[PDB]
RNA sequence: GAAAGAAUUAAAUUAAUAUAAUGGUAUAACUGUGCGAUAAUUGUAACACAAACGAGUGAAACAAGUACGUAAGUAUGGCAUAAUGAACAAAUAACACUGAUUGUAAAGGUUAUUGAUAACGAAUAAAAGUUACGCUAGGGAAGGGUAAUAUAGCGAAAGAGUAGAUAUUGUAAGCUAUGUUUGCCACCUUCGACUCAACAUUUCCUCUUGGUUGUAAAAGCUAAGAAGGGUU
RNA sequence: AAUAUUUAAAAUCAAAUAUAUAUAUAUUUGUUAAUAGAUAAUAUACGGAUCUUAAUAAUAAGAAUUAUUUA
RNA sequence: UAGCCUUUAUAAAUAAUAAUUAUUAUAUAAUAUAUUAUAUAAAGAAUGGUACAGCAAUUAAUAUAUAUUAGGGAACUGUUUUAUUAAUAAUAUUAAAUCUCGAAAUAUUUAAUUAUAUAUAAUAAAGAGUCAGAUUAUGUGCGAUAAGGUAAAUAAUCUAAAGGGAAACAGCCCAGAUUAAGAUAUAAAGUUCCUAAUAAAUAAUAAGUGAAAUAAAUAUUAAAAU
RNA sequence: UGCAAUAUGAUGUAAUUGGUUAACAUUUUAGGGUCAUGACCUAAUUAUAUACGUUCAAAUCGUAUUAUUGCUACCA
């Protein structure tokens, strides 16, 4: 390994709000998602878009995709996650079968939010 | 007696293989089941030769022997055999021949196990202490009191495991190959099957 | 015995081999008026291990089952290989006939009224002998078989006589129901029961 | 040194045609080692266990409850019939030919027959 | 209540399958039996799988004939996947297609079959070595990485040490450090002597110190600080 | 206070959220630190400077390290 | 030759890409134990046998004052028993590239609908170049769970890619250069000075540990809970 | 693919214009032999290869069946 590849085993306090900021866009981008879902089927029903809005009944996304990433068991907010899981991934060939989350490839934008429950 | 030399009638050549990482958090072989003190391990896993093996298992017996009525159980055994060429070799050649024998340990699985009518709880300890030192990881001290490891830094006691039967729980979500068997015994079927 | 369930792998388990053999076994009823202990047919097994060299011997022991039994006798071919023992397969060494109804009853009543009150040393059927559910076997030596009206009446013609094996089967659901009942057709038991 | 190098290619087996698709007469619907998948409806089986369709129509992955631990493929004629079809219902069955309007083409049929 | 029949259910593919392994098979593809010896036949073969080409695999359907079955129907070899070889030049027979002025013929053509190129897409019918006396056009089609090995240390202590594992010694196994030996990868195509040496300390001597029932003294063993000077 | 174990959110406890809603069910999150071990050859090598705070006292400094966060 | 690229065109062309509905169940209402509508839950039409999980059959391992067969000495005094050992039976516990009784996510893939039409497929006529690859991440075969090693599989980049960041940097994080300008948002990364930009909250460190390449077994000290 | 020739004891050799299982020879004994050796006498051999026609007549001729060795056609 001569390949000088400087890439440190910890994030600086920066990186960290940045990860922050990118997980809770992720769930905004899901939270309206399911938002345009509930007031188009209110629509639909004949409500207008104010009322939609001001409905006491949210109407829950059919689709399995939607379905389970409102699941926090499934993908969990930002605000839910454990410290260790908004940093840091499991590795099965790493000390401590964990391993730093900026190491993964395109981390910016993939999205690993689960992880074994004992690992 | 075989332990550390299994008696396969055909010797294999195995792949190097990884060992597992039980993601799964299962418990076998994670228990004590014959003896009241054990050895298990608490880094990552790895794999153990019989030398080790054999060489941690003298240390044992050790304390063992001068004791009345004292047994040791040995739960592992070296299924998997590694076969290593000599270092004065080129790469090729196809794979080497075999040298000894491997098992592949989890994080928490037991490697050992104690009993006896006079143990103290002292002697157990400082056998299991001295036996770890020859082997390539780091373990800990086991009694029926203590709680089963599933990983690195995470415990669980499986006695609040559930227990839950699963016939009736098929019936609740049949697969659609049981309904049909199921709906092959239906008479409008079974009496006109021809056979 | 069935997969007691407890885990997500007995759904399309096999069930378990009986307890202590291989094989599973019948149900012992009690005795009633419709279930009595009675015959069902009587097999004699005729094996001569010297046809390996001369087959020709066979035939005389399908005449001999012909005369004494009175049934055709179905032959007996080779079905193992030993070469300890010469043994070939697929050669003729000796010859089998199946018995029921009356002619089974009259080589009963032939074999003990005549043959078996005949051998010097002679103290009846083991105790120990019969298949577990029904069933009782003994063996005949090559000289007892002389003693059959049929070889007795033409000595000259029968320069050669060698043994058998016997196996009477019966509607006995335990052995020792069988052997009270043989014991009405008098047959002699002498040794210790299990 | 000596070493095995020799291994076959694979054969490249499984299933052609996936469930829904619009097949034709001959085509097919699967190349399997064995019979891991009996023939059904409308649909054949040749000397090497190969399952082919023998009419248009969509092709289903079905299970009979006469013939219990034996999947099936078959052809339904038309989209809207599930494959299963009632036991105690006629038969859907394809005409498929067609009628001789030219006139010339009619003489040449009537005036056609064995040796 | 009893006898017989039709049988049903559970288990079974571990036996058996011409032949390796795999998949399948009791509704049997396995076994027994009658007829049979027939489809182990003949001209068109669409459409698919596979696929660079050459090739390879399944096969609906039309037409002629045969075997079995009361009939429905089945049979275009083997339960399936291996059991193979292009052209060229020759050889045999059939077709009636050309017939080099015409008639024949010779010769070619279509159809069916034959022989091995195993370096198995087969460069010829036919071909081994030596060069340090060598030549031309090109490519590299000690440093670096690793540390099995080697050196050294650390943890635990079986055992010696008159007694006591730890004054000294320290089996076999464990965790490490260096890149000083033997290796491995191919990113990168001279051993010794003379002269002058510079640097490191993992210290051979000199300086200070701890331990040494195994420091009585002197000589010694082990260890810590120490690279200023010296080291045939 | 002494002694012997482990350093764990699995179980328990606390808190948050979704449903039936004063309660119950379900999901999620929360369980130690420093030092020694520590190692070679042109030259110290976090990129360098340099970074740990202090009342009397300044218009005014008090991590520029580690962990979880805010604007 | 195929694979990947290019030029010109053809309609009876959307056939391309992407996702949704499909399925099971519960609750409410309408209709004649069933159908329909609405809401909710479930990894949600069809195919599969990897991870995981397990010891079912196969291949292996361990222990029983458990039982039986046989072997052997002693006791009993030749009997049975005992001392036992191998095998089998029973109970309990384990693992595997060529084991999967259970089983994911990804994946293969189907009809209709919707959205991409300044967009895709297919087809016809003509041209190439390439067939030495490299690194990173993941799952493996060989090696020794060594190599900037070797061989393949998936994704990205370099090859052929300017710019910002990692001091310097082909392969890493961002982000793709028509030419200008420079007002505003910014990505990765940063804000004591070198150097464009900062103020805070709650705990720990006293070792300059650390501050953009974490070195292990172990020993000491101290802190929480039982 | 076609053709030709061998193949006597167990030993290695005969020999034949058919009319023979012939001896040397190997082994077992016998005899003279102080004792041997060396002689002489016996006893076993040959499927004188495989199986069949003509021949008083078959190992002496060739076919059917064989075991070995050679020369040819194909040689893409
Ligand atoms: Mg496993
Ligand atoms: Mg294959
Ligand atoms: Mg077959
Ligand atoms: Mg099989
Ligand atoms: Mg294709
Ligand atoms: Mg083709
Ligand atoms: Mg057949
Ligand atoms: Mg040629
Ligand atoms: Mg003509
Ligand atoms: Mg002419
Ligand atoms: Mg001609
Ligand atoms: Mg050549
Ligand atoms: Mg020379
Ligand atoms: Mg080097
Ligand atoms: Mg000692
Ligand atoms: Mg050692
Ligand atoms: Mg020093
Ligand atoms: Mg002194
Ligand atoms: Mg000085
Ligand atoms: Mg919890
Ligand atoms: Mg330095
Ligand atoms: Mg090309
Ligand atoms: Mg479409
Ligand atoms: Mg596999
Ligand atoms: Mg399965
Ligand atoms: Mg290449
Ligand atoms: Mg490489
Ligand atoms: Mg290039
Ligand atoms: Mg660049
Ligand atoms: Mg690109
Ligand atoms: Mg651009
Ligand atoms: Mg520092
Ligand atoms: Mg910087």
């Amino acid at each position: 390994g001569g390949l000088l590849w400087k890439i440190p085993w910890r994030m600086s306090t920066h990186q960290k709000t940045r990860q922050r900021e990118r997980l809770r866009n992720v769930d905004q981008v899901i939270k309206q998602l399911t938002l345009g879902l509930h007031v188009q089927r209110c629509q639909d029903k004949g409500l207008t878009y104010q009322e939609a809005m001001e409905s006491k009944k949210k109407y829950k996304p059919r689709s399995k995709s939607l379905r389970l990433l409102n699941k926090p068991s499934v993908f969990p907010k930002e605000n839910q996650m454990s410290s260790k899981d908004k940093y840091w991934t499991f590795d099965k060939k790493a000390v401590g079968y964990r391993k730093g989350i900026h190491k993964v490839p395109k981390w910016t934008k993939i999205s690993i939010r689960k992880a074994p429950k004992f690992f | 007696k075989h332990e550390y030399a299994p008696r396969f009638k055909i010797v294999q050549k195995k792949q190097k293989g990884r060992v597992p990482v039980r993601t799964g958090g299962s418990i076998k072989g994670s228990t004590l089941q014959f003896g009241k003190y054990g050895l298990r391990l608490k880094s990552e896993g790895i794999r153990i030769s019989a030398q080790q093996l054999k060489e941690a298992d003298n240390a044992i017996m050790r304390y063992v022997r001068p004791l009345n009525n004292g047994h040791l159980w040995r739960r592992l055994c070296t299924n998997v055999a590694v076969c290593i060429k000599g270092n004065e070799t080129r790469m090729g050649k196809g794979k080497g021949g075999f040298d000894h024998w491997m098992v592949r340990v989890p994080t928490g699985k037991i490697l050992f196990e104690i009993n006896g009518d006079d143990l103290h709880e002292k002697v157990a300890r400082e056998a299991f202490r001295k036996a770890g030192t020859k082997l390539p990881g780091v373990y800990e001290f086991v009694s029926l009191d203590s709680l089963v490891r599933v990983g690195l830094h995470s415990f669980k006691n499986p006695k609040d495991d559930p227990v839950k039967n699963f016939y009736d729980e098929n019936a609740k979500k049949p697969s659609k190959k049981y309904l049909n068997i199921l709906k092959s015994q239906e008479p409008q079927y079974k009496l006109f099957r021809g056979r | 015995r069935a997969w007691s369930g407890d885990s997500p792998y007995h759904l399309n388990r096999p069930p378990k081999n009986p307890r202590g053999s291989k094989a599973q076994l019948p149900d012992i009823h009690p005795i009633k008026w419709s279930n009595i202990p009675g015959l069902e047919s009587v097999v004699i097994n005729c094996f001569v291990r010297e046809a390996r060299e001369n087959q020709l011997l066979a035939i005389t022991a399908a005449l001999q089952l012909q005369q004494i039994t009175g049934c055709k006798p179905h032959p007996i071919f080779s079905k193992n290989d030993v070469p300890t023992w010469k043994l070939r397969k697929g050669h003729q060494m000796g010859a089998k006939v199946e018995l029921k109804g009356k002619e089974m009853s009259q080589f009963l009543s032939t074999l003990t009224e005549i043959v078996l009150p005949r051998i010097r040393e002679y103290k009846g059927i083991s105790n120990q002998s019969g298949n577990r559910f029904g069933g009782i076997s003994f063996g005949l030596t090559a000289e007892d078989i002389k003693f059959f009206p049929e070889i007795d009446a033409n000595q000259d013609s029968w320069p050669k006589t060698f043994g058998m094996h016997i196996n009477i089967n019966t509607s006995a659901q335990l052995d020792y129901q069988a052997r009270t009942l043989l014991s009405g057709f008098q047959f002699p038991f002498f040794g210790e029961e299990k | 040194s000596r070493t095995s190098m020799k291994d076959s290619a694979g054969r490249r087996l499984g299933p052609k045609k996936y469930e829904g698709q619009d097949v034709s007469t001959g085509e097919i619907i699967m190349r399997q080692r064995g019979t891991k998948f009996y023939p059904g409806e409308n649909v054949g089986i040749g000397k090497d266990h190969s399952i082919f369709a023998l009419e248009p129509g969509v092709v289903r992955y079905y299970l009979d409850p006469f013939h219990p631990k034996r999947k099936f493929i078959g052809v339904a004629l038309r989209r809207d019939l599930k494959l299963p079809s009632p036991h105690f219902e006629p038969t859907v069955r394809r005409f498929g030919r067609f009628e001789l309007t030219n006139k010339r083409a009619a003489y040449k049929e009537e005036n056609s027959i064995s040796r």
